[PDB]
């Protein structure tokens, strides 16, 4: 509804997160702030492979 | 009852009120006679930074020598909303109004040219595009200046390069006095929205 | 650069040029359910370079909480995750020449660590932990950054 | 309206829908001398409601 | 091969730089290019965010802390909860400003007054008059063992003010239960056993189409009308049962107010103030000007 | 791509303020708005009758 | 002088100038080669009606 | 659009194709306020891939 | 018969000469001509060739010769072959000019540089930004009994220099096999038993959308930002096996290195120079200035 | 919203009063009337003839 | 062409003929580039041959 702003919740009360190594188990679903239609800005997907 | 501390998200209104567009349009409508919905639009007005900027003959000024310091104030508009904002992209105008009290010489004219942002007179050539005025027949210089960039975007901040982008630089054969107002171009606009500065109000002096 | 030079990753940027990435933040926050707190954690770009009356600090309260965060509340919100996308006007981060960073991240207090008028248990503790996203690693080179 | 200027007049006649000797005595709805209601009838809100982009700056 | 002029003769007026102070209209600008029709694209790919930012309802959708009040078990019922922060327990409800403070510095003393704006208020302060629904979040900083009940009301109109040289600021002695009686008043009364949080919208509401975006410039003792003009009312938030706390937890709490405007609407181009726009630039000590 | 002018010399004549006294016509008078468009709307609840 | 020019700004009625600022939309004429000076006035009001 | 002026506007309006009120708290996707792509949209785009004498200097 | 005026007051603007530094427009010039639709017909049967000479494609896609490098028996493996030509073995790769050289001539000592620009450079020098896909044809001038290994890597970012008061030019001290190894950098092995010949074809990567078109101008100790900014990087012409030649033939070969660019784009009509373009006119004698 | 000019140069001649002597043109007299379409009618029952 | 100025462009353009990228190393005929035969295409050599009263001084 807002916007910027991450405004303190409460979310689902059991939540497991593994990012490509580790495994993050927390109480509740944390509260997020990404990019709101993010785009890619740069030009490097576009001078080799990676 | 249990033990908690949470958060359920109740939302409460104060009145039995009407839509709020329906009452928006009809004062606008009666009270108005327009609607400003964004805050581009502000940036393709013109608003002045400088009501008396003196220019000594013979001499190829950048503009800079005044922006630098018409941003930081915060009179016009696109210094008062870059302080809202991290990025920006597309070109610029400048107005030019003749204010010039004295008759130097028999012709006076007014000449403008490119120049890359944050250089010397003495660092670029005068070659390139460029635009030329009589302040007696036409006392009103407008220029546009484009987006001529190594970059998409360009920052508010201090940067490592130089010369990166367009800028305008200002040239005359005599003493003039002008009125200076700037604005966007057609594609001019900023990035991030970020948090809002401090802002100053009255100012009195108290002799204790 | 507060992640590239930790947990080993410049070695394996090392021998490259050019990165586009976004920066993806996560904190875990510990607190007895006796003691209360709230924090705003923001992130302002260009604000080592940018001039001192448009940075996050020397502004307001209010400023502050304008620019982009999230509310770290100790008794509901015991972790948040926060994502900083590419910041740079560049097509991507130079990792040989322009040692550089483009976006600062802040950790504020909104209202302090409030507990009893006791000692050793009123406090609170925090962990950060950083990764990258939205990678691209592209053009190799020989040369190296000192600074890792 | 027979003129020997190509523009028979300044600016471009608007009608009304009224039915009334426009100087007699009986009452004339001011209503019925133009429509500009809250609607594409007028021009600003026209640009707004149907999404031009110039009211965003382009 | 050379006929004879059949044209009328033009009337016209030497009125260079014609609506210039518009934003719609045909620019005279010279462009220093190579083509007439140099124009950039679109932008894709250039802004973190494909959003737009630029949007009134975008920023003044941008929510800022502006209130953190301390509720005390001390506190009275009934009172305005006034510890911690200025324009305690009373909230004017407005897109302009409504706080500020004054920097004093030297013989004379020179004072100029600072804002500490939302960007609802950032943007108000360009133009005249105003028109928005203003919501606000009421937070509460606690534990699950605090409880306690709170009372929000609206009161339209003037707000009491201790009216002082330089600034304004709220009387708390004519907001007390007494006095100040919320029973004919709009208001949620919200609990703090397990819930912190109630968002509150109030819509526009005055016997005017816009009001005024002055707000607290250059209001005091002798300059309040704009003032009180500029605000449709003011919440106050008063405790209608003490605070509960054991001596195992804190004996107080923080509230924390965020601010911002919905369907917002914005007259002249102009401010009203005595003044130009201006940002305050924090000097680097104490002594400068 | 700079082709050359093809019109003809315009003849013209300086009279600011050409029919101000009439009350139809295009005026000259700029507006200190927002928008070039600016225009109330119709008299609908605005005066008691 | 060499160059006289004149301008107008906008103001919220019954005020005094240095009750004003003087940013806002503006016009400004040359009275040498235009001495009219054109000038529309909007109807910016917190009031749908304005008594006399 | 009732108007007087046989030329409404300064300008020719653009449509955008947004779905949103403009004054509105919702986001607006900026692309979809104007059409400005890698098109024969753009004039200059269009002048080179249609190939037009001008771009050669005729 | 004499009807009214019905047209409003034309609102105008003297301003003669708008938009004359454009290529596309309507020109207020006056012909000294007997018609106004003085037009010269097409180019068939005009010049020797049909062909379009000015195109930046056909400019930049005429080579000329960089280099002329002597690569000796001697020449160490993993060093470059510095021998017989300035900027020995390294190639800034770009549009601009990365060669000058300083006339000193006489009290005082006036010195002015001198380039030596192949089209692509005398087009680049035009304008202020560059963007192009960079070609190089490098050639070795020997027999069927030279045999040897020629690595040709590229490296991105700044050159190793050594800055003169007057000049740039690449320290070869640190391009050498151990300082700089060529193990994680594009390359292409070339082995000179039967073949000659190799082009290369360097695409544009940066971050920059657009790099500077200034090169060596003015370049120097003092001087060297714009320089190291107008390129993507270099390559370097390594020997990987040291040549081999009996006594029959020559001990050394030249290495022959033409310049062109492909998928060109320039930005700018501007030069980025502190003067303008001039050319160079070859004094009848070393006295003249 | 405020895009960039797109015509040529006028070319102009201040000669007013262009073709005063003829009888035929389209006349730069300002009418000091209400309307700029004032215009008497036909002649019936005007003169005697 | 996404243009708010009702006159696109300064000038009317004209099409080439021409099936390469003009900014490619590929040759460009430069007849295709523009059609100014010994044809009625030109201004005054169309009046010439349609016999127009001008040439004549009419």
């Amino acid at each position: 509804n807002v916007h910027n702003t991450k405004l303190a919740s409460t979310s689902a009360e059991n939540a497991i997160e593994k990012e490509q190594i580790t495994t993050f188990h927390d109480v509740e679903t944390p509260n997020r702030i990404d990019t709101p239609m993010a785009q890619d800005t740069s030009s490097a997907r576009s001078m080799d492979d990676t | 009852i249990n033990l908690s501390n949470k958060t359920d998200e109740n939302t409460i209104s104060f009145f039995d009120s009407g839509d709020p567009e329906r009452m928006n349009s009809e004062a606008l409508m009666r009270g108005c006679g327009e609607q400003i919905v964004n805050l581009r639009p502000l940036l393709r007005t013109f608003r002045t930074i400088n009501d008396n900027w003196s220019l000594a003959a013979n001499t190829k000024t950048p503009i800079t020598d005044l922006t630098n310091t018409a941003d930081a104030e915060g009179r016009d508009y696109m210094s008062y909303l870059s302080f809202l904002y991290r990025f920006y992209r597309g070109g610029r105008r400048y107005k030019f109004f003749n204010t010039t009290p004295l008759k130097q010489s028999q012709t006076c004219y007014v000449r403008s040219f490119l120049i890359p942002r944050n250089y010397t007179a003495d660092e670029i050539n005068t070659d390139g595009p460029s635009h030329i005025t009589y302040p007696v027949i036409n006392p009103v210089h407008e220029v546009e200046v484009p987006f001529y960039s190594q970059y998409r975007k360009i920052p508010i901040a201090s940067t490592t390069d130089k010369g990166y982008d367009s800028s305008l630089m200002y040239y005359t054969n005599v003493g003039t006095q002008q009125i200076v107002a700037r604005a966007g171009n057609d594609d001019f606009t900023f990035g991030w929205m970020i948090g809002t500065p401090q802002l100053q109000g009255i100012t009195k002096e108290v002799a204790n | 650069s507060t992640v590239l030079k930790a947990g080993g990753k410049a070695q394996k940027l090392a021998n490259f040029k050019y990165l586009r990435c976004d920066v993806q933040v996560k904190l875990v926050l510990n607190a007895n359910p006796f003691i209360a707190g709230r924090l705003y954690l923001a992130y302002s770009p260009y604000d080592d370079k940018v001039a001192p009356e448009r940075r996050i600090i020397y502004t307001s309260r209010a400023g502050v909480t304008g620019y982009p965060g999230v509310e770290l509340d100790f008794q509901l919100d015991n972790s948040v995750e926060m994502t900083i996308p590419y910041a740079s006007f560049q097509e991507a981060y130079d990792l040989v020449s322009g040692n550089e960073d483009f976006v600062q991240l802040y950790l504020f207090t909104i209202a302090p660590v409030l507990g009893p008028s006791a000692s050793a248990n009123s406090k609170v503790d925090l962990s950060v932990y950083m990764w990258l996203d939205n990678i691209s690693l592209v053009i190799p080179t020989y040369r190296l950054n000192p600074n890792l | 309206p027979t003129s020997e200027n190509p523009k028979i007049g300044p600016i471009s006649e608007v009608a009304s829908g009224v039915k009334t000797a426009a100087n007699g005595i009986e009452r004339i709805p001011v209503l019925g001398e133009i429509a500009k209601p809250v609607t594409a009838a007028v021009k600003w809100f026209a640009d707004i409601v149907g999404g031009v982009a110039a009211i965003f700056g382009w | 091969s050379k006929p004879r002029n059949q044209n009328q003769v033009m009337p016209l007026q030497n009125v260079p730089g014609w609506g210039y102070s518009l934003y719609k209209g045909i620019d005279m600008s010279v462009p220093l290019a190579y083509d007439p029709n140099n124009e950039l694209g679109d932008l894709r790919d250039v802004f973190p965010s494909a959003v737009d930012e630029m949007a009134i309802g975008y920023v003044c959708g941008n929510p800022a802390i502006k209130h953190v009040l301390t509720w005390s078990t001390t506190d009275v019922v009934q009172n305005p909860i006034s510890n911690g922060d200025d324009w305690g327990g009373v909230i004017p409800v407005g897109m302009p400003c409504y706080s500020k403070t004054i920097r004093a510095v030297k013989a004379t003393s020179t004072k100029t007054e600072v804002m500490d704006p939302a960007p609802c208020e950032y943007v108000a302060n360009l133009f005249s008059y105003w028109r928005a629904t203003m919501c606000y979040r009421i937070t509460v900083v606690k534990t699950a063992f605090h409880t306690g009940r709170l009372e929000i009301f609206f009161e339209p109109g003037s707000i009491p003010t201790v009216r002082t040289a330089d600034n304004l600021g709220p009387d708390q002695t004519q907001l007390n239960g007494t006095i100040a009686p919320s029973d004919n008043n709009y208001k949620y009364i919200l609990d703090l056993t397990n819930d912190t949080e109630v968002t509150i919208k109030v819509p526009y509401v005055s016997n005017k189409m816009f009001m005024k975006t002055v707000g607290i410039y250059g209001a005091h003792d002798e300059d309040n009308w704009n003032f009180d003009e500029s605000f449709t009312g003011f919440l106050c938030i008063r405790p209608i049962t003490k605070l509960m706390a054991p001596d195992t937890v804190s004996q107080k709490v923080s509230i924390v107010v965020w601010k911002w405007a919905e369907d917002v609407v914005v007259v002249e181009p102009k401010p009203l103030t005595s003044g130009p726009t201006q940002v305050y630039n924090p000097p680097a000590v104490a002594r400068d000007l």
